[PDB]
C-alpha cells in the first residue's frame, strides 16, 4: 500500500465537518426540479423584511394582539411615547421580531437598522412626532430636548402614512454580540410629540401606530449558534 | 460579493422625501442611512457568507436517540429489546425542525451520521465481546423485522450499514428522495377526500403532513448473540441537509411543539416576558 | 478531474477537490452562493415605487 | 392623471374598481401562468376553462366590530361552490389556479383601524384538543365561503371528539408563530385613513405542478385587525369586509364523475 | 535571507565616531564590531528561521485540564460530574499565555488538539465498555447543558466532535474569530461608562480584558450511559496559533500570575537573586 | 506516509456501497462469452 | 489513467474513477446501461404488426 | 480502496507537527485586516 | 493544484503541498517569512541619525 | 435516455383502429 500516517483529528465526528460520504441509494433518479415561487438564498433576505415590534408588551398586553399597537392620543404629553434599547437579539421586545429570531442563530451582527412607523389614526388626525436614536455612553434620553441631540427625524402625519427612522451603524467594534452586553451596547431609541396629535370633533382622541424593524443592505451576521428560543423536555 | 458600502452624502432641502412611505402597499421600509443623515464613505468588505442556506443548514444535528440491547431474552418484552424500529422523521427533536420550518418547501441531499454508545447493565455477570451493529433502511413496503434474527436482516435490497463498536461514527449520503418536486414542511390538507354518505370513519382521521409523509423505517440490531453480561446501547441519529434549496419563508416557531403537527400547549403559549413600561431601556 | 477554487480568507489561497463517488448526493457542501433578491419579499409590488417619490400619488 | 390609488381589474365578465388602493402585491414577484410542457406531470389534455371560471366571485361579507379578532379562508376551498370554477374543480382529480384577491373595506375620514391581509402558502392551523395532535375534521378544515374567525383565547376540548376544529388563536396566527411576523407572507394593510382595498395577485404555489384541490388548500387568506376599529360617535359601529377572488390560469386533469365531499 | 556577514576592516584615526551616541533620542545603540575593532571577513550563512513568529508560536501548548466521569449519579453533585463546561481561555496555564503576552495585539487561526485519558475509580465493580466523548463548542448565547443527556447535545448548529477512546487525539482548526481587526492581549478599559448619579453598583465592577472577552464555552460529556464500574476522565486541551501576526511588543511577564489580569502576588515579586558584589563574574 | 484523516463512515459495511475490492482468484481466465437469445437489460422491459 | 464521468443528478457535476486492481472483477459497478428492446418479449412476431392496421387481415 | 500501509508515527500527536485539519467553523468570514502600527515579524527584532 | 517549495536544509531538495480543505484556517503553517525592520523599535527617530556623525549636533 | 414523453393529440374518426389487436399472435 501507499505509505500513510494518521494525524490528529483521525476518526472524530465534527458536526460542522464538510466531507464526502458513500451514497446509500446509488444510481437514484431524483424527481426533476420545477420552478416554485418564493425561493430564498440567504437568511439576510428574510432579515430585510419588516416585522412588527411588540412595543406595548406590558402586563395584560404581552402575548395578545394588543402587544403590537403603540398608544397615541391628542393630549400632547412631554413623556416619551415609547423607549427601547438597540439590542436587536436580546431585548425583551426585539428578540421575537423576524430580525430578532434570525439574530438568535448568530453570535455577531453589524449594519444599520430600519424602524418604520405606520400611523393608524383617522384621516382627520394631524400631528408631528420626533423619532430618535442616541448612540450609547450618555444619560438615556427621557425628554425631547435630550432625544433631539441624537440622530432623529421629525415625522409629519399626512397622506404618506409611514415614516422610516434609521439607527445607522455607529459602533466601536466591527460587530456587536447577539446577547445583552455593555461593551457592544447599541444605544437608545425614543419617541416624543413634536407638536401634538390634533383631531376635530366626532373623531377618536386616542389611536395607535405600528412599529416595524428590518435590516438594511449593509447588514450581515456571523458565527452560527443554537437559539435560546426553542427547547424540549428530557 | 459584499454587503452594501455607505456613500459620502451631505444634507438635503428637497421635494425628494425618501423618509416617508406607505407600508399599506405591502412593501417594507426601504430607506437607508444616506437617505436621512449625513454619511461618510465606508467601504464594506464584509460578506453574508455564513447566512447562505448551505451555511445556515451546514451542520449535523441530532434528530433521535434509539435504544437496543443484547442479552438472553426469555419474554416477548425482552425479545423486543434485542432490536428497534424507528419511523424516519425530524420531529423527535426541536432544533433542526425549527430551522427547516423557516421554509414551506425544501430540496436537499442528506448526510446521515450515527453515534453508538454502550454500558454494562450489571457487574458480576462477566464480560461481553465487541459488538457489531446493523442499521437497515426499510423503505415503505419492505418487510419489517419481528425478531433481531429473522430473515429481513439478510437485507438483499434494503441498504444496511454494519458498524463495529469503537470505529469512527458511520456515515452515508441520501439523495433528495421526495415523490414531489420538493419536500413539504407544511401540508394544508388530507390524504383522501371523504365523500357524501360514505360509511368510512370521519371521527378519528388526522390532518396535515402526518397523513401523507412516509420516509420508511430505520431498523437497528446488535448482530452478536448474547453474552452473560447484558449490554445496553444508544444510537444517536444525525442529519445534515446539503445541496440545499428552500422556498416560501415563514415566521419561526414561537412556542413549544407538542407533537408532529403545528399544535400548541395551553400552559406554554406566553413566550414574551412583559416589560415594566413601554418606556423601558 | 481536480477542481481548484478560492478558500474563504482567514486571519492572514486555493484548495483542491476531487469527487470520489458516482452520485452527486455524496459530494461535500455546495460552493458559496451569494445570490439574493430581497425585493420578492420586501417590495413585491406590481407598480415600481421610487424611494424619493411619494409611495401614494 | 394615473394614480397608485385608482385601479381597474377585469377578468372574464367581471370588473373591480377602487379609488383608494395602495398599489397591488404580486406574491413573490411572480404572475400566475399555465403549466409548461417541461414541468408537466399528468399526461391527459387538460381542461382550461378560461372565462367561465377565471372571474371575480364575491363571498358573503363579514362585519368588522371593535371586538373582532379576525377572519380566515382557505383556497381553493372558499371558491368550491362558485359557478363553473366549483364544477371544474369537483369533476377533476387534479387542478391548479392562481388568484386575484380583492379585499374591500371602506369607512370615513373619521373612522380608524388597520387590517393586515396575508396570503399564506400551506396555512396549517392547530387543532383544539390536547388528547391528540393534528386532529381536525375535513368539514371543520373546509368551511367554504363562510371561512372562520380567530379568537383571543385558547380553550382546548375536554374530549378529543369535541376538539376536531382549528384553535385559531390570533396572536399565534392559529399555528404557534407570532402574528407580528406574518409580514414575511405576501400582504397588504387596509389602514382606513389611507386605503379602502387590498389587491394580492397569487401564482400557484406547491411542491408539485398540480394537485388534488378537494384534498389540499394551497393558500390561506388571513385578515387580522392590527389596530381595532374605532369611531367616536358609536364604538359599537360595524363596517363590512367583502372578499372578492378570481381564479387565474386554471388548469384541470383527470376528468371523471363529480366529487361530492362529506358535509358531516 | 541570512543574519549579517562581517566585513574585512582595519583601524581608523578619524573624526567619524560610531562608538559614541545619545540614547536620550530613544534610539538603541547601533554600533557593530567593525565600528570599534579590526575585523576579518566572515560569511554568515546562518538564518533567523526559528525566531519568526510562526516558528516561535508553531507548537501545540496545553491550555487546560477538564474532568468528566461516567457513573450512576443519585445526587445533584454527582449528576454535575457526568459533564463539564469550560469558558475558553489561555489563562488557566502560564506557558503559552506568557509567549502571547510578548505582544499587545495578535491575529491567528487556531489548531485545537485534545488528549483524553481514563482510569477505573475502583476494582470489584466490574468493567466499562469503550467510551465515546462529545466535545461541543457553545458560542456565546447558545444554551448551556444542565445535564449530560439534555436537549443541547443534539448540537444542530454548534460544532461538536465525537471522539472514540483509544483513537488518535482529535483535532480541528478555528479561524481568526475576533470581533475586532485583531485579538487584544491587553485592554486598558471597561465594558461600559459609569455615569453621574446612576444607581448601578460601582463597588464590585472589574477592569480590563476580563470585562469584554467571551470566546464561548467547551462542553464535554461521555455519551455512554453508566457501567457498574465508575470511569473518571481527563481532557487536556491544546492550542497552536498558526498563520500568526503580532503587533506592539511588550516586556515579558517577570513574576508569577495570580489570575486572568496583570495582578501580582505580594510573596512573589522578587524575581532577581541578589549578586554578592557588582564585580561578580 | 501521506498524512490522512479518517472521516465518518470509516470501516462501515453499507450493503448498497460501490467500491473496488481485491480479487481472490487473480489472473483468472473467464469462459469466453457467446450470444444467448433473450438478453434482458432493464426490469421495465419485463413490466411491458 | 483516471476516468471522469457524469454523476447521477441530485436535489440541486462529474466524478473521478481510478482502477487500483489488475482484475476487472475487482472493479466497481458497471456504468448505467439504458439499452432495451422490449419487442423481443412484447412483440416477437415473424410478420410486422402496424398498430393502426388490423392485427389479423 | 487504494491499497495503503500505515508506517511508524501513525496516530501519534507530536506537538511540533505541521498538518492540515478540518475547520470547525466552515465558510466563516474573518474580520477584514486593517493596518496596526508596530507589527513584529521576528523575535530577533526585539533582541536588537 | 500542488505547490512545490524548497525544504529547510538538513545534515547533507523540494517538498509538495496540496490543500485538502475549503477554509485557509485548515492550512498548515505559513511559509517562512524573513521580513524584519528592527528600526521601528531600535531607531524610531524623526530625524535620520548617521552612525559616524554625532547623535547631537 | 428517458422514459417516453406524451405527444399533443386530439381526437380521431378513422379506419385506423390502434385500440383493437389480437393477442393470439403472441404480441
Ligand atoms: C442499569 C443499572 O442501574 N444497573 C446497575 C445494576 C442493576 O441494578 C442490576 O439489577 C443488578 O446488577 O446493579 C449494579 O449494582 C451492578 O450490577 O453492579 C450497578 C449497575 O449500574
Ligand atoms: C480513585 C481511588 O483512589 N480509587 C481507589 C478505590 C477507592 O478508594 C474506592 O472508594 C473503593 O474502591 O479503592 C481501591 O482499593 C479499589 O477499589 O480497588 C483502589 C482504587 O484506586
Ligand atoms: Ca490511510
Ligand atoms: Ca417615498
Ligand atoms: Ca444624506
Ligand atoms: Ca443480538
Ligand atoms: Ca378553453
Ligand atoms: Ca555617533
Ligand atoms: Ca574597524
Ligand atoms: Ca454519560
Ligand atoms: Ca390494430
Ligand atoms: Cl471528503
Ligand atoms: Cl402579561
Ligand atoms: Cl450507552
Ligand atoms: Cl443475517
Ligand atoms: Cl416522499
Ligand atoms: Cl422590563
Ligand atoms: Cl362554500
Ligand atoms: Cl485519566
Ligand atoms: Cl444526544
Ligand atoms: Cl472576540
Ligand atoms: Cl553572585
Ligand atoms: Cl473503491
Ligand atoms: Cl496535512
Ligand atoms: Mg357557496
Ligand atoms: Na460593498
Ligand atoms: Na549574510
Ligand atoms: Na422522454
Amino acid at each position: 500500500g501507499l505509505p500513510t500516517m494518521l494525524t490528529p483529528g483521525s476518526s472524530q465526528f465534527l458536526t460542522s465537518d464538510d466531507f464526502q460520504s458513500p451514497c446509500a441509494l446509488p444510481n437514484f433518479d431524483v424527481t426533476p426540479p420545477i420552478h416554485i415561487p418564493g425561493e430564498v438564498f440567504n437568511m439576510m433576505e428574510l432579515a430585510e423584511i419588516d416585522s412588527m415590534i411588540p412595543m406595548n408588551s406590558v402586563t395584560g398586553k404581552a402575548n395578545t394582539m394588543e402587544m403590537y399597537p403603540i398608544p397615541l392620543d391628542d393630549k400632547g404629553s412631554a413623556t416619551p411615547i415609547f423607549s427601547i434599547s438597540l439590542s436587536p437579539a436580546s431585548d425583551k421586545r426585539l428578540q421575537y421580531t423576524m430580525l430578532g429570531e434570525i439574530l438568535n442563530y448568530y453570535t455577531h451582527w453589524t449594519g444599520s437598522l430600519r424602524f418604520t412607523f405606520l400611523f393608524c389614526g383617522s384621516m382627520m388626525a394631524t400631528g408631528k412626532i420626533l423619532l430618535s436614536y442616541s448612540p450609547p455612553g450618555a444619560k438615556p434620553p427621557t425628554t425631547r430636548k435630550d432625544a433631539m441631540l441624537g440622530t432623529h427625524i421629525i415625522w409629519d402625519l399626512g397622506l404618506q402614512s409611514s415614516c422610516t427612522m434609521l439607527a445607522p451603524w455607529i459602533s466601536n467594534t466591527v460587530y456587536r454580540r447577539c446577547i445583552k452586553d455593555d461593551f457592544t451596547e447599541g444605544g437608545y431609541i425614543t419617541c416624543f410629540y413634536q407638536t401634538r396629535i390634533v383631531v376635530p370633533s366626532g373623531t377618536p382622541t386616542s389611536m395607535f401606530m405600528l412599529a416595524f424593524v428590518s435590516a438594511c443592505p449593509d447588514f450581515s451576521v456571523r458565527l452560527l449558534r443554537d437559539t435560546n428560543h426553542i427547547s424540549q423536555r428530557t | 460579493p459584499t454587503a452594501q458600502s455607505t456613500p459620502l452624502t451631505s444634507g438635503v432641502n428637497s421635494q425628494e422625501v425618501p423618509a416617508l412611505t406607505a407600508v399599506e402597499t405591502g412593501a417594507s421600509g426601504q430607506a437607508v442611512p444616506s437617505d436621512v443623515i449625513e454619511t461618510r464613505h465606508v467601504v464594506n468588505y464584509k460578506t453574508r457568507s455564513e447566512s447562505t442556506l448551505e451555511s445556515f443548514f451546514g451542520r449535523s444535528a441530532c434528530v433521535t436517540i434509539l435504544e437496543v440491547e443484547n442479552f438472553n431474552a426469555t419474554t416477548d418484552a425482552d425479545r423486543k429489546k434485542q432490536f428497534t424500529t424507528w419511523a424516519i422523521t425530524y420531529t423527535d427533536t426541536v432544533q433542526l425542525r425549527r430551522k427547516l420550518e423557516f421554509f414551506t418547501y425544501s430540496r436537499f441531499d442528506l448526510e446521515m451520521t450515527f453515534v453508538i454508545t454502550e454500558r454494562y447493565y450489571a457487574s458480576n455477570t462477566g464480560h461481553a465481546r465487541n459488538q457489531v451493529y446493523q442499521l437497515m433502511y426499510i423503505p415503505p413496503g419492505a418487510p419489517r423485522p419481528t425478531a433481531w434474527d429473522d430473515y429481513t436482516w439478510q437485507s438483499s435490497s434494503n441498504p444496511s450499514v454494519f458498524y463495529t463498536y469503537g470505529s469512527a461514527p458511520p456515515r452515508m449520503s441520501i439523495p433528495y428522495v421526495g415523490i414531489a418536486n420538493a419536500y413539504s414542511h407544511f401540508y394544508d390538507g388530507f390524504a383522501r377526500v371523504p365523500l357524501k354518505d360514505e360509511t368510512v370513519d370521519s371521527g378519528d382521521t388526522y390532518y396535515g403532513l402526518v397523513t401523507i409523509n412516509d420516509f420508511g423505517t430505520l431498523a437497528v440490531r446488535v448482530v452478536n448473540e448474547y453474552n452473560p453480561a447484558r449490554i445496553t446501547s444508544k444510537i444517536r441519529v444525525y442529519m445534515k441537509p446539503k445541496h440545499v434549496r428552500c422556498w416560501c419563508p415563514r415566521p419561526p416557531r414561537a412556542v413549544p411543539y407538542r407533537g408532529e403537527g403545528v399544535d400548541f400547549k395551553q400552559d406554554s403559549i406566553t413566550p414574551l416576558t412583559a416589560v415594566e413600561n413601554i418606556n423601558t431601556f | 478531474g481536480a477542481q481548484v477554487s478560492s478558500q474563504k480568507v482567514g486571519a492572514h489561497v486555493n484548495y483542491t477537490t476531487i469527487n470520489y463517488y458516482k452520485d452527486s448526493a455524496s459530494n461535500a457542501a455546495s460552493k458559496l452562493d451569494f445570490s439574493q433578491d430581497p425585493s420578492k419579499f420586501t417590495e413585491p409590488v406590481k407598480d415600481i415605487m421610487i424611494k424619493t417619490a411619494p409611495a401614494l400619488n | 392623471g394615473y394614480s397608485d390609488r385608482v385601479r381597474q381589474i377585469t377578468l372574464g365578465n367581471s370588473t373591480i374598481t377602487t379609488q383608494e388602493a395602495a398599489n397591488a402585491v404580486v406574491a413573490y414577484g411572480e404572475w400566475p401562468s399555465y403549466l409548461d410542457d417541461k414541468e408537466a406531470n399528468p399526461i391527459d389534455a387538460p381542461t382550461e376553462p378560461d372565462v367561465s371560471s377565471n372571474r371575480f366571485y364575491t363571498l358573503d361579507s363579514v362585519q368588522w366590530k371593535s371586538t373582532s379578532r379576525g377572519w380566515w379562508w382557505k383556497l381553493p376551498d372558499a371558491l368550491k361552490d362558485m359557478g363553473m370554477f366549483g364544477q371544474n374543480m369537483y369533476y377533476h382529480y387534479l387542478g391548479r389556479s392562481g388568484y386575484t384577491v380583492h379585499v374591500q373595506c371602506n369607512a370615513s375620514k373619521f373612522h380608524q383601524g388597520a387590517l393586515g391581509v396575508f396570503a399564506i402558502p400551506e396555512y396549517v392551523m392547530a387543532c383544539n384538543t390536547e388528547a391528540k395532535t393534528s386532529y381536525v375534521s375535513y368539514v371543520n378544515a373546509n368551511p367554504g365561503e363562510k371561512g372562520g374567525v380567530f379568537d383571543n383565547a385558547y380553550n382546548p376540548s375536554a374530549e378529543a371528539s369535541e376538539g376536531r376544529k382549528f384553535a385559531a388563536l390570533d396572536y399565534l396566527l392559529g399555528c404557534g408563530v407570532l402574528a407580528g411576523n406574518a409580514f414575511v407572507y405576501p400582504h397588504q394593510i387596509i389602514n382606513l385613513r389611507t386605503n379602502n382595498s387590498a389587491t394580492l395577485v397569487l401564482p400557484y404555489v406547491n411542491s408539485l405542478a398540480i394537485d388534488c384541490m378537494a384534498k389540499h388548500n394551497n393558500w390561506g387568506l388571513v385578515i387580522l385587525p392590527l389596530c381595532k376599529l374605532d369611531y367616536a360617535p358609536n364604538s359599537s359601529t360595524e363596517i363590512p369586509i367583502t372578499v372578492t377572488i378570481a381564479p387565474m390560469f386554471t388548469e384541470f386533469n383527470g376528468l371523471r364523475n363529480i366529487t361530492v365531499p362529506a358535509t358531516q
